[PDB]
RNA sequence: CAAGCUUGAGUCUCGUAGAGGGGGGUAGAAUUCCAGGUGUAGCGGUGAAAUGCGUAGAGAUCUGGAGGAAUACCGGUGGCGAAGGCGGCCCCCUGGACGAAGACUGACGCUCAGGUGCGAAAGCGUGGGGAGCAAACAGGAUUAGAUACCCUGGUAGUCCACGCCGUAAACGAUGUCGACUUGGAGGUUGUGCCCUUGAGGCGUGGCUUCCGGAGCUAACGCGUUAAGUCGACCGCCUGGGGA
């Protein structure tokens, strides 16, 4: 996510593009998926769980 | 009533594929457009069969409940039952009103009560909010037993717009021996109908034609 | 005989041998008895993100029929040549002679 | 019919930090998903394309 | 493996009456044809045919009564792992001479009631009611 | 596995023209073959023990079909392992 | 017992998909370390701290280099394998599965006590390797205690080769093979047909996910991938503790 302002935009507009763009990337979420050591069979499970949520 | 005569209501049209009963089978003639066509070579003589044996049992006296709650179709099962001098259930059907006949009863003496009351006893001097409080009560009882409320006994006969949707009151019937009549379409599931009536069951055009020609036999059944 | 897909891309200081390459490259695989089917020089192109410190590099592509024996020499002689800093050989269920991208896009 | 030297098409798949983009926001099939992808990374290798915004 | 046809036969008239299904076939085989026979002459079934001669397919018609199915129970008794046998004096009746065990003995495939009134014992397939 | 043309080869030399293609003999020399040639492959790749496993249903296979054929054509079995150099 | 038969089972041809196996190369991200430039008083860590690290200049930033280990995105009730399990890219060697068409062999089949082989992790032996993680161990905290949970470190181990071990909730807690029995929505992967005239229209195989019908079941639930209807063969159970 890198941005670059563009002329006669407000520093305001330029930073929720900004913010709009990682949280497009998913920078803190994948920061926060590796801040800790998870078990194979621990993601493997994770995956069936939200496989099964994602039916309505 | 006649094949032609049939076709052009669009008794024919059925539901989608998707949401068919595989029972029944026998009664489709195919399907195009991903809906299923039922078959009006098996709908005829099965309905004319249906319309004897109705014939047969208001000549000897019987008394029929035309049953339909479908809201687009509540108005004309009402006005095809009273043409016949029989009864009807019209909107949602209470759960025990034939098998628990004797404590929905009381609610037909409720009824009288209060219609006879607000007309021959009149009242009219209320408290001001008993007149719609009465009355309340009144309209609610009126959609929920104005078809039958001068029913008397149990019915002889069954006749059923969509035999999935009124399936309480089909079940209710088998329980009692009570013979059921239904419109049964592609989706439903005819194991609870001793005559079968395969074709659509919610086009007012539809269901218009077959309870125009269900309230018209009896009359004759009954003219004798 | 199998078909290959061969890419190098030789460091661009050395672009003047890669005639010689090719010329060489050619003559261990048409001495083999294989067939050489499509051969685009493309020369210096720009590269992607920055290689021992290089931007841009001398790119070869080749399209090739040849045996095993013939395709290891090749694997190796790249490795073996310090001019190359990249390449890669990949494998083709079919013959190609259609101009690349590369020749069109230009 | 994907070939990793196109590199003009290879690029509508991924973002604009190089990262390959999912089947579900391109709605491609999943068998060429993977051809794709075995493009984007041969080209990689070869410099045709970035793996990373950084660079 | 397939090491039983007749149990398949069995089960195959079995499965399609409890499917309400108007037919059932099967590869052929005279002794099939022979307990089709039977069937057929004690009335469990309409009719069969064998249709073809070098793969012949030997198709039975079912037959139902009240909107249920004539065959009641319909099953093996001896078997490839565990033949059963019995003489003239030891022949089982099934439901006390309502239903039938058929028998095969020394004079082709017949009920308990013909293999007993012609003095014979045999290998007993099955019991149907 | 075997090359089309070397399995082509063998159906020539063991059965009884180009399209005897599923005789006993054929199909045990085609075994024969591939059961040598992979021989040298587990020379140098010990490790590789799924790809054996499938080796072993070569030979259980040839098994099975040796003694079939030896049951019904003894004679046609001898030649078939001499001819093939099996059994020491 | 003898001759057969072609549908079971094989063989042949051409293709398809795949983290199936083994070997060899190679890539870019990051951590840690080494060497420097800029810079200066903190960094780090926690619930709060302290141990720890930094004026021998840390941390932060930029640059170059060493090394090991794992391969983001793709990625998915996706795929492959008998099971264990298998994921960056490329090549080489190799196993299995499936489809289309027709030819060939002619019951060559299913199951399998004993036997043999495979078999996560930890563990063992010899020699390598060693960034990160981390049993043991040390130190700082918490606590009434705290041989723990948390923090700062950190050895074996985790990695490679060649041997050993032979166990797991090694699970679908469901043995293998075959035949038969209503349906709906999807995923994946072959293949025949249709102005390919649209990212489609009509069929036909393999695998798979979610519902559900009869039937089954103590119930939960299973339900054409059966826990339904049958047959062939094997393994196993016979109250809890003791074990
Ligand atoms: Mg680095
Ligand atoms: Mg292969
Ligand atoms: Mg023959
Ligand atoms: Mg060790
Ligand atoms: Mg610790
Ligand atoms: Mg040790
Ligand atoms: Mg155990
Ligand atoms: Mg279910
Ligand atoms: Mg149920
Ligand atoms: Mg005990
Ligand atoms: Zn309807």
């Amino acid at each position: 996510p890198v941005i670059k302002v563009r002329e006669n935009e407000p520093f305001d507009v330029a930073l929720r593009r900004f913010k709009r763009s990682c949280e497009k990337a998913g920078v803190l979420a994948e920061v926060r998926r590796r801040e800790f050591y998870e078990k194979p069979t621990t993601e493997r499970k994770r995956a069936k769980a939200s496989a099964v949520k994602r039916h309505a | 009533v006649s094949m032609r005569d049939m076709l052009k209501a669009g008794v024919h049209f059925g539901h989608q594929t998707r949401y068919w009963n595989p029972k029944m089978k026998p009664f489709i003639f195919g399907a195009r457009n991903k809906v299923h066509i039922i078959n009006l070579e098996k709908t005829v003589p099965m309905f004319n069969e249906a319309l004897a044996e109705l014939n047969k049992i208001a000549s000897r006296k019987g008394k029929i409940l035309f049953v339909g709650t479908k809201r687009a179709a509540s108005e004309a099962v009402k006005d095809a039952a009273l043409s016949c001098d029989q009864f009807f259930v019209n909107h949602r059907w209470l759960g025990g009103m034939l098998t628990n006949w004797k404590t929905v009863r009381q609610s037909i003496k409720r009824l009288k009560d209060l219609e006879t009351q607000s007309q021959d006893g009149t009242f009219d001097k209320l408290t001001k909010k008993e007149a719609l409080m009465r009355t309340r009560e009144l309209e609610k009882l009126e959609n929920s037993l104005g078809g039958i409320k001068d029913m008397g006994g149990l019915p002889d006969a069954l006749f059923v717009i969509d035999a999935d949707h009124e399936h309480i009151a089909i079940k209710e019937a088998n329980n009692l021996g009570i013979p059921v009549f239904a419109i049964v379409d592609t989706n439903s599931d005819p194991d609870g109908v001793d005559f079968v009536i395969p074709g659509n069951d919610d086009a007012i055009r539809a269901v218009t034609l077959y309870l125009g020609a269900v309230a018209a036999t009896v009359r004759e059944g009954r003219s004798q | 005989m199998r078909h290959y897909e061969i890419v190098f891309m030789v460091h661009p200081d050395q672009s003047e041998q890669v005639p010689g390459m090719i010329e060489r490259y050619t003559a261990a695989i048409t001495g083999a008895e294989g067939k050489i089917h499509r051969l685009e020089d493309w020369g210096r192109r720009q590269l992607a993100y920055p290689i021992n410190k290089l931007h841009k590099a001398h790119y070869v592509l080749m399209n090739v029929e040849a045996p095993q024996e013939v395709i290891d020499e090749l694997e190796t002689t790249f490795r073996f040549n310090d001019a190359v800093i990249r390449s890669m050989v990949m494998r083709t269920k079919h013959a190609v002679t259609e101009a690349s991208p590369m020749v069109k896009a230009k | 019919e994907i070939d990793y030297k196109d590199i003009a098409t290879l690029k509508n798949y991924i973002t604009e930090s190089g990262k390959i983009v999912p089947s579900r926001i391109t709605g491609t099939r999943a068998k060429y998903q993977r051809q794709l992808a075995r493009a984007i990374k041969r080209a990689r290798y070869l410099s045709l394309l970035p793996y990373t915004d950084r660079h | 493996s397939m090491q039983d046809p007749i149990a398949d036969m069995l089960t195959r008239i079995r499965n399609g009456q409890a499917a309400n299904k108007a037919a059932v076939t099967m590869p052929s085989s005279k002794l099939k044809v022979a307990i089709a026979n039977v069937l057929k002459e004690e009335g469990f079934i309409e009719d069969f045919k064998v249709e073809g001669d070098t793969k012949p397919e030997l198709e039975l018609t079912l037959k139902y009564f009240q909107g249920k199915a004539v065959v009641e129970s319909i099953q093996r008794v001896s078997r490839p792992g565990l033949r059963i046998y019995k003489r003239k004096d030891e022949l089982p009746k099934v439901m006390a001479g309502l239903g039938i065990a058929v028998v095969s003995t020394s004079k082709g495939v017949m009920t308990d009631r013909a293999a007993r009134q012609a003095g014979l014992g045999g290998e007993i397939i099955c019991y149907v009611a | 596995s075997l090359s089309t043309e070397a399995t082509a080869k063998i159906v020539s030399e063991f059965g009884r023209d180009a399209n005897d293609t599923g005789s006993t003999e054929v199909q045990v020399a085609l075994l024969t073959a591939q059961i040598n040639h992979l021989q040298g492959h587990f020379a140098e790749h010990k490790k590789d023990h799924h790809s054996r496993r499938g080796l072993l249903r070569m030979v259980s296979q040839r098994r099975k079909l040796l003694d079939y054929l030896k049951r019904k054509d003894v004679a046609r079995y001898t030649q078939l392992i001499e001819r093939l150099g099996l059994r020491r």
